[PDB]
């Protein structure tokens, strides 16, 4: 049930690369300044989230500037570019309402951020990534690691693995040697030798 | 930590609370808090985070 | 962290081979100016302020 | 008996090289390559196909293999130069899933500030050292050497027996681990901010930034500090010889509903084109390079533009309101 | 690598100062400020200058 | 039987004069007492330098069925009087 | 680092007994056996040609991936110490993609592979107590005056 | 259509290493009948000789 | 588990690029090639049967090759071209002047014996069909089209009556008879052969020289359909460019000077920058035909390619020529 079991499973299972995303994840920093007022800090834990993406707070202090507090918050990652202005709003909570937020950090997308579309729940029922396709792997590790009581979602993707190089080399070099014909001599060495 | 003690809520899954008496101070402080959750995150149930 | 120290040691230095602390770097500050009419003539000098 | 016996070689920068241009040569409109990337075959290579070691016919190249490969295509996509990068494999200091993370051999590349065991140093993106000098104990890839030096007096690798302590540090310049003690050295390079590290890197392969790329900011890559001697350089990737492309592309059943309704068995094989031309109702109008990301291979022309290099898969599937990526790579 | 250290010849600013009295001794110090490590520390060490 | 394949007259071990067995060794004959075991090519590292018996395959079959000798026995007088009870145990036991 | 005076002391942690290695080239089918009772688990160190390996053992294989130097002790029946690893082994198709991870936590050392293994013969039953000591080695240039026992 | 197979699965549903299977008593003898018969000491010995 | 491959074309492709890349002045490749080494490899060094030690790649590599360079010489673009393998139908000397294959590609009128056609500069036919009768590669198989039919390779009996002719499509000597067919590509223009062909490599031309002259070339007259197309080299899929080189003693006297052993080995260098009396002032790319390497900054530009031969002696009056063949 660690995360790490999920990735060593199919190792030893499929011997292919997997991946599955918790928001928490490894990725763990935070850079914007938050304006809010007596927010009950409950939402640590639980993203938020603008156009561009949502992610989850470990977290927040606030401090002061102008009497009005200013949260700062804790977060693991991002999902999306982030703005000065975003329209904000807890994932986990309607009644909330944040701040414009100040740093700025990515997530990249095919077609980045906007509301995407679709998203259940708060959609962050946590998601897996894998090459093989699914119901291959999908009674198993409910059967082993991924618990009951949750889904997932599973995007898949591919690589390819191809040598251009071994093909290219340089097969051989050649040279010669002539003889300028630049006027400027006598012939004295010799004579006559090749003739028409 | 005095004693700390773990607990969780149904309404928000994904998520683990521990209590936490420094027995230094009546707030845990935060050094710890950046301290410990990292070398605990080492064994986190994946679909979890521990908090 | 690690070592203990305790009733212990007379030397500074063994504990020096870690007291923790921090080490040296480089930096790169600035463009330059020619007092006159070139910046190869002109040479550089900095006291520690 | 042989008169003249001579010997040469490529350098691996040549293999950069040749990237650096290719990647040059991918065009906006003119006069530079466009790439459009291919699936197609619904149709089942055999019954088989659905079971396990089951390896789909390799494919074959001909005017005749380009037909039917042209023939079955579902659909199409561009490539915009930004979704190619250059990518070095990544390794990271202290990671216990591969093997002897504690233990470096000269040259190799480590990444610091990766992960939270890696990480020395917070409010940093991810960091990229080599690895110049290991410890002195060890062992040497030619089993007739016990020496370190002497193994690499000779030239042949070495292993060092001891592990590295700590994972190097420091901007600066030589600063492995030089003073107090080790035997390992570490050589810096630049560090990598977090959204690139996050969106672009793949644990096995840290994304390697273009000397274009660099000319914009040496500082959000952290080389801006360097001390080059040549001016202005940021051609990074020769000193790393990175030999590796990777393209990136994204797949949408909304562009192609048709392979993607339920029920499709999906496309056998994938193809890649270059500068394919557009469909054209009179045959003497002149030709269109095509700019929208997705064609149906109707509205292309038929086989304009030539495709480098065709794959055949067991049938992938394909499913609307899944979104599929692809990564392909390239070593020159 | 902080210090806590000068004032000599015991001139008023120091504050720091051992006591000898009352059959006793004693030492008096003020309280130690520390930040920007950076790094993960245990213990503390008073390193006699 | 047991060497025979793997070979015969096998030397298993050396032993040491305080009877501490060595195993995997091999002196480099140069000073036999010198001892730089094996699978080095010797020349390096010996483990322990001095004069230490060897032990023979046959002498090793010798030593380990040695140890059976002593045996832990019950008294021929408890016998009986222990038999009647493991019995009744077993009625017990048997349900 | 020596101290002023010229003279310095290290801190250091010691065990029982002596060292064993064991220079032993690699087969695919062969028990790596230790002979020897007296060792000790944690006193034991290997090297692969070129690399001191760990053993999860007391940790976990799910844990790292297939490709990973490492080893696993274990215990014959009869009572000596074999010991082992896991092959991770280790592929490229082509050569574009990265090293492949194949098979299971571990990485097979390929045949003809040398390895030494370092551990400790011990008695541990007299260890305890064990105060009075002394130095038994020789070392040029490096003169102890005095061990501090129970130091620090 | 149905299973298409290369030497797939393995050793039935489950393991039965089966040198330990009972076999039925004449084919033991069959079998063991045959181990004393090749037996270098006699190859004279006639086995259906009752 | 999946199968893929890359086209032979982009082989091709790679040089075509690689051939946009050469650069005039800015922010294209610049090429010099450079020669070094007086030093003797060994006493032997002269000696028949001697191989200099194999190249080693490196930092240091670099630097002693960089160290020892006596010259320096750049390449304009015009002197790389793309080149095929030349074989000449009727040619005595080498086997089977009489026998092609499938797909080989025939010169014509390149010689007397070769020459159907005066007044016509090179032709280029490619060979279709091959007579029936013949060998096949698999050993298994007595019939060209089974053999064909299953792909192993096939050599045919029959040897070909005259080389082809004709600038039309699959002539092939088709109708009256022959077992070989042959398509046209181009003509190739006497000039160009004479000064760029080597006996065993036709130059092939680039897309952009075909787009000044189809005629010149003789491509102007097929068929394209695709307009413009000029592509050719798709077709005959050269994979392989050829550098030409003229050094030249007058550039580098000192070397050429009576008595030196000559340069062991060789070293092209791409983008360098030139030398500068004060390491700040801006870097500036090389124009200039040759350099002697000093007149270039220390290590400036990369070298893709190394080399070592046994002691080759310049001298002066002497002309130096080297050629160099990658394959993609």
């Amino acid at each position: 049930g660690i995360e790490a079991s999920y990735k060593f499973l199919f190792k030893v299972l499929y011997n292919e690369e997997v991946e599955i995303e918790i928001e928490s994840g490894a990725g763990t920093e935070y850079d914007i300044i938050v304006q809010s007022d007596s927010l009950t800090e409950d939402l640590v834990g639980q993203t938020i989230y603008t156009a561009t993406g949502r992610c989850n707070v470990t977290y927040i202090e606030r401090s002061y500037s102008n009497g009005k507090l200013q949260w700062t918050v804790t977060i693991h990652n991002l999902l999306g570019r982030l703005i000065a202005g975003q329209e904000v709003k807890a994932e986990r909570l309607p009644s909330f309402e944040g701040e414009i937020i100040r740093g700025v950090k990515g997530k990249d997308l095919l077609q980045n951020n906007i509301d995407y579309i679709n998203r259940s729940r708060s959609y962050y029922v946590m998601k897996i990534k894998s090459n093989l396709p699914s119901s291959r792997w999908k009674s198993d590790v409910i059967r082993f690691v991924h618990p009951v009581g949750f889904g997932f979602i599973a995007i898949t993707l591919l690589t390819m693995f191809i040598n251009v190089g071994l093909t290219l080399k340089h097969t051989e070099t050649i040279i010669n040697k002539y003889k300028n014909y630049k006027w400027d001599s006598g012939l004295p060495t010799e004579y006559a030798d090749r003739i028409a | 930590i005095q004693a700390v003690q773990t607990f969780t809520d149904s309404t928000k899954p994904g998520y683990a609370f521990i209590a936490a008496k420094p027995k230094s101070g009546l707030y845990l402080t935060t050094v710890q808090r950046e301290d410990i959750k990292n070398y605990l995150k080492d064994y986190n149930l994946a679909p979890i985070t521990p908090s | 962290e690690s070592f203990q120290f305790s009733p212990s040691y007379v030397d500074v230095s063994s504990i020096s081979n870690f007291i923790i602390g921090e080490n040296e770097y480089h930096e790169i500050q600035g463009s330059i100016q020619q007092v006159c009419k070139d910046i190869n003539r002109v040479y550089l000098m900095e006291s520690e302020g | 008996d042989s008169s003249v016996i001579y010997r040469a070689i490529v350098t691996s920068k040549f293999r950069t090289e040749k990237m650096l241009n290719f990647y040059n040569s991918i065009g906006s409109g003119p006069d530079k390559n466009t790439i459009f990337i291919t699936f197609g075959r619904s149709e089942p290579w055999s019954s088989n196909e659905n079971e396990v070691g089951f390896a789909p016919p390799y494919p074959t190249d001909s005017v005749l293999g380009v037909t039917d490969m042209w023939t079955h295509m579902m659909g199409t996509v561009k490539v915009l130069p930004s979704m190619l990068d250059a990518v070095i494999p990544r390794r990271d200091w202290g990671d216990t899933r591969y093997p002897d993370p504690y233990t470096f051999r000269i040259n190799d590349i480590v990444v610091c500030n990766s992960a939270p065991y890696n990480a020395t140093e917070s409010g940093a993106g991810w960091l990229v050292y080599r690895c110049l000098d290991v410890p002195d104990t060890g062992m040497c890839s030619i089993a007739s050497l016990t020496d370190k030096d002497e193994c690499l007096k000779l030239g042949g690798k070495w292993t060092p027996s001891a592990r590295s302590m700590t994972p190097p540090e420091g901007r600066g310049d030589a600063e492995g681990t030089i003073e107090p003690g080790d035997g390992y050295v570490w050589e810096y390079l630049f560090e990598i901010p977090p959204d690139v590290s996050i969106n672009r890197c793949t644990n096995e392969y840290i994304v390697v930034p273009w000397p274009e790329e660099l000319k914009e900011d040496p500082t959000r890559w952290g080389y801006e500090d360097n001390l080059t001697w040549q001016q202005d350089d940021f051609g990074l990737i020769y000193r790393v010889k990175a030999n590796t492309i990777r393209f990136k592309a994204y797949l949408d059943s909304v562009y192609f509903p048709e392979a993607a309704l339920p029920g499709n068995k999906g496309f056998r094989q994938i193809s890649i084109i270059t500068n394919p031309l557009e469909a054209k109702a009179h045959p003497n109008d002149p030709n269109v390079k095509a700019e929208k990301d997705y064609y149906d291979p109707e509205d292309l022309m038929r086989h304009s533009g030539e495709m480098i290099y065709m794959e055949n898969r067991p049938p992938i599937i394909m499913a609307m309101d899944q979104t599929e990526e692809i990564n392909i790579l390239f070593t020159f | 690598t902080k210090v806590i250290e000068n004032i000599p010849e015991t001139s008023p600013d120091r504050l720091v100062h051992e006591y000898w009295d009352d059959g006793d001794c004693t030492i008096v110090m003020p309280n130690v400020k520390f930040t920007g490590f950076k790094k993960y520390a245990s213990g503390m060490l008073f390193y006699k200058a | 039987q047991k060497y025979k394949n793997v070979g015969g007259d096998q030397i298993v071990y050396h032993v040491n004069e305080n009877g501490e067995k060595f195993y995997n060794l091999i002196s480099y004959d140069d000073n036999p007492y010198v001892w730089y075991d094996k699978g080095d090519k010797a020349r390096k590292y010996p483990q322990y330098e001095g004069a230490l018996a060897a032990v023979d395959t046959y002498e090793a079959a010798v030593l380990e069925n040695e140890k059976l000798r002593q045996i832990k026995i019950i008294a021929k007088s408890d016998i009986n009087s222990f038999m009647n009870d493991l019995i009744r145990i077993m009625e017990k036991s048997y349900g | 680092i020596r101290d002023k005076n010229n003279q310095y002391f290290p801190r250091l942690k010691l065990a029982q007994g002596r060292i064993v290695r064991t220079e032993i080239i690699y087969d695919k089918l062969t028990p790596i056996i230790i002979y020897d009772k007296n060792i000790d688990r944690n006193q034991v160190k290997l090297y692969v040609d070129g690399a001191e390996w760990i053993n999860w053992t007391r940790k976990s294989m799910v844990h790292a991936g297939s490709t990973s130097t490492i080893y696993y002790m274990r215990e014959t029946i009869d009572g000596n110490t074999e010991f082992y690893f896991g092959e991770g082994e280790i592929s490229v198709n082509a050569s574009e993609g990265a090293l492949t991870a194949n098979y299971i936590g571990g990485l097979k050392p390929t045949q003809n592979s040398t390895i030494v293994i370092e551990y400790i013969s011990t008695n541990g039953a007299d260890a305890n107590g064990a105060v009075g000591f002394s130095y038994a080695d020789t070392l040029t240039n490096i003169t102890v005056i005095n061990i501090n026992e129970n130091p620090n | 259509a149905n299973t298409p197979v290369n030497y797939q699965l393995t050793r039935t549903a489950n393991a039965i290493p089966e040198i330990f299977v009972g076999g039925t008593f004449a084919e033991i003898k069959q079998n063991l009948i045959e181990w004393l018969n090749g037996q270098n000491e006699f190859l004279d010995y006639d086995f259906e000789g009752s």
